[PDB]
């Protein structure tokens, strides 16, 4: 479709291609963790 | 089949229940049902074959 | 960089060449925004988003 | 951008490091070993039976 | 004369029966209340043997010919713990066949049930999540979803 | 006659009565005081078995027909052990289904208690913190929180 | 059933309690719980199969 | 539970206590507390898996 | 904001900046003693 | 300024030196030797039990 | 590779130079296909499909 909103054209290419900045990042992120802050995850406080 | 006689259920592969159950009673008696002792032995290649 | 450098232009291959985005982030302290609204020239008042 | 491994699969982008594979693994090893600390911590000691 | 035994009354009636006695004064009371007292040391307030026997109302309709509501499997089962239950009463030791009755029906009582209390519990507090295991929700194992 | 066994009384009356004898003088009270004193071996002062029963008030009202106060599910076992205690007064053997009852009855009384004092003690005065627990609170372990 | 009857909730898993309960009487007789010395055998892979 | 009640307390983890006791005796009957011969069996790894 | 008072300026860049001077430091100075000091910590009078 | 091993994460700055992984591991072993400690200490000897 | 490039033409051998065909395919992001329709100048409303 035609819409040079200059904004939703930047955006609306981010916004796609964040889509795969998730599967892999949310991997990729998780490792610079498992050794960079902690091994354990998601609890925070337990017994 | 009457000390398993119930919950055969329990013995075909399940890891969902805890633990085994066993009938204990039995009208005309007092079952005897003595902790399965035993099992059907395995398959072991003749030393002579060997 | 797996997380603030972000690229899917559909570029095909390593050194991300192919590429025409590579749209990156910043994440900044009130004084490293004011200082970076500084240099950019920039409302220091605004306050971002992403 | 540097990479470790990378490469395509369903047409989508992949990467790691070496630390991925070790993850699981590892996991298992910090959790019996705290399993076991609790074993030595809470458990009560050897000690006589009296009436 | 009566057929199913639906009363509370039938109970205390056929467990006199099995015994060998056959009188009835108000001593169906005193017997009835024993079959209450049993119905509810059984059933330790819903954490022993459930057999859908219903209770006095709180109302004070405590006994007699007021249904007990048990299922049909319950009955040839309560009725002859009664009956051993009460036999001391008319100095009595109950038949052999009885006691064994009585002790291979109760146990039956609670058979379907132990089978329902059986259950797993879930993965501990830790626990890794697994990788093979997709979509992450909660890390390491939830232990209490 | 009288219904529910809510009295002292009625403990009393139906533990003669799951005997055999039938009679009804003051030993009603030579009787019932010694309900009273088991029913105070038992809950020891509040470490033994919990019944509900409730005692003299320390005022001098120290028995009869005042209620006892137990659970439903405790009175086939308190008057069946009543049974037990008093049978000798009458020169009397109580009889094997008795006192298996009291016995079974004595145990069930105390099985939820038991399962509510298990409990598992806290980690020791020492016992390192654990570096996958976050929010450090007191290092170590609080052995006493 | 009867012996684990009352406490099953002792057996699933939980490391919540100090011990495991075991119900020692029974009306109708002096129960027999001989204290669970019966476990189903493991998995052995026959000698023949090795 | 008969054997254990009345110092469930001294079976929790503490190291305050320097012996454990039991009861010895049940009116009813003398009690069998037979020294507490059984724990539940430790988790193994099946040969077959191993 | 304007507010060239200047201690409120420095003093609120140091604040700002001890907030990871916290979740770092708090480890940081905690290491400068399993080895400095003693390996064992918070009790300091046990039996 | 010197640093160890050094990086960001959350985009919060990151560090540690040799020490850091030991440790948990070393806590433990502190522990369980001064459990031992009291096992040997108190505890009853080996006698005989006489009537 | 194994997915895209697909050449049967009865191809008898290593190198598919004995080949005639070789269709290849190509998934592509909405802006590389509003980049590849400019290229080889095409209607950017088609969207295409294999």
């Amino acid at each position: 479709e035609n819409r040079l909103e200059s904004i939703l054209s930047r955006f609306d290419a981010d916004w796609t291609a964040s889509d795969e900045a998730r599967r892999e990042a949310k991997n990729d992120l998780f490792f610079s963790r498992v050794s960079q802050w902690d091994d354990w995850l998601s609890q925070y406080t337990t017994l | 089949p009457e000390q398993i006689a119930g919950f055969e259920h329990m013995y075909d592969g399940n890891d969902d229940y805890p633990y085994y159950l066993l009938n204990r009673t039995d009208e005309n008696s007092g079952d005897l049902p003595t902790q399965p002792l035993a099992y059907y032995e395995n398959p072991e290649v003749p030393q002579a074959n060997a | 960089a797996c997380s603030h450098v972000i690229w899917d232009s559909n570029s095909k291959l390593m050194d991300k060449s192919d590429a025409r985005h590579c749209t990156v982030i910043h994440s900044m302290s009130q004084n490293g925004w004011e200082d970076f609204a500084e240099k950019y020239d920039l409302d220091a008042d605004d306050i971002p988003s992403f | 951008p540097v990479f470790g491994e990378w490469g395509f699969v369903e047409d989508k982008e992949v990467y790691e490091g070496v630390v991925r594979l070790t993850k699981d693994g590892q996991r298992l090893r910090n959790m019996i070993m705290s399993f076991n600390a609790d074993i030595v911590a809470r458990t009560p000691k050897k000690k006589p039976f009296f009436w | 004369k009566g057929d199913l035994v639906r009363a509370a009354l039938r109970k205390l009636g056929v467990a006199s029966d099995a015994t060998l006695t056959d009188v009835e004064p108000q001593s169906m009371q005193d017997a009835v209340d024993d079959l209450e007292a049993m119905m509810a040391e059984w059933y330790q307030d819903g954490k022993g043997i459930i057999t859908g026997y219903v209770f006095s109302d709180d109302e004070n309709p405590p006994a007699e010919g007021d249904d007990h509501g048990l299922r049909s499997s319950a009955v040839s089962a309560v009725f002859h713990n009664l009956a051993c239950r009460i036999a001391p009463d008319y100095a009595l030791e109950a038949t052999a066949k009885i006691i064994a009755t009585a002790k291979y029906g109760k146990e039956l009582l609670y058979k379907q049930t132990a089978i329902s209390r059986a259950k797993r519990a879930p993965y501990p507090s830790r626990m890794p999540t697994g990788s093979g295991n997709s979509f992450p929700n909660l890390n390491e194992w939830h232990y209490f979803p």
